[PDB]
Parts: structure tokens; sequence; C-alpha cells
């Protein structure tokens, strides 16, 4: 986010897709997503178990630590 | 262990917009 000067609602939409829904599958909703991030693949060594936790939202998808976050993954 | 939030997570589509993030997470070692 080089020369920042600018605050989008859009990332709201990541979290709308969470938020939508019950909290309930906020923090585990990402963790599960760090499953195929790790994955070697393009990321040989890793730290599934740390980056799991760590992670964070973005921060952005919603910005509420208060529910939670973690590592997400798209299609 | 809700089946219905890994369901939800990928019966949806895997945010995307996260990919950003979700994915550049992975950096974190500077040469």
């Amino acid at each position: 986010q080089s020369g920042p000067q600018q605050g989008p609602w859009l990332r709201e939409q990541c979290c709308n897709e969470l938020y939508q829904e019950d909290q309930v599958c906020v923090c585990p909703t990402l963790k599960q997503a760090a499953k195929s991030v790790r994955v070697q693949g393009q990321h040989g060594p890793f730290q599934s178990t740390r980056i799991y936790q760590i992670a964070k939202n973005l921060p952005n998808v919603c910005n509420m630590k208060q529910i939670g976050t973690c590592p997400f993954i798209a299609i | 262990q809700p089946q219905k939030c890994q369901r939800e997570f990928q019966q949806e589509q895997h945010l995307r917009a996260c990919q950003q993030w979700i994915r550049q997470q992975l950096a974190g070692s500077p040469f």
C-alpha cells in the first residue's frame, strides 16, 4: 500500500462474508485457510502453526480484534 | 470442530479480496 492516501470500505466485503454469518467462524475461518496457504508449493517452509495465529484479517477484512482474525485464503 | 464453519468456508468460495494478505502474508523474510 505504497503512497497511502485513501480509506476504502471494500475490505468489509471480506468480513461481510464472515460477518454476514456467525462470527463463530471468524479466526476459525482463516485458520482453515492457512491450511491451504502453508502447503509448501510456493512457500516451501513455513509456520502453519504460528502463521496461523499471527496472521491477520489483513488487517482490514473488518477492523475488530475483539471478534477475531486469522490467515484466510482464496479459490 | 464445526462442520458448517469449514463448510461455509469452502462451500461458499474462499474470499478473494483476502487472497492478497492471505497470500502475500506468506512473505516475512527480507533478503
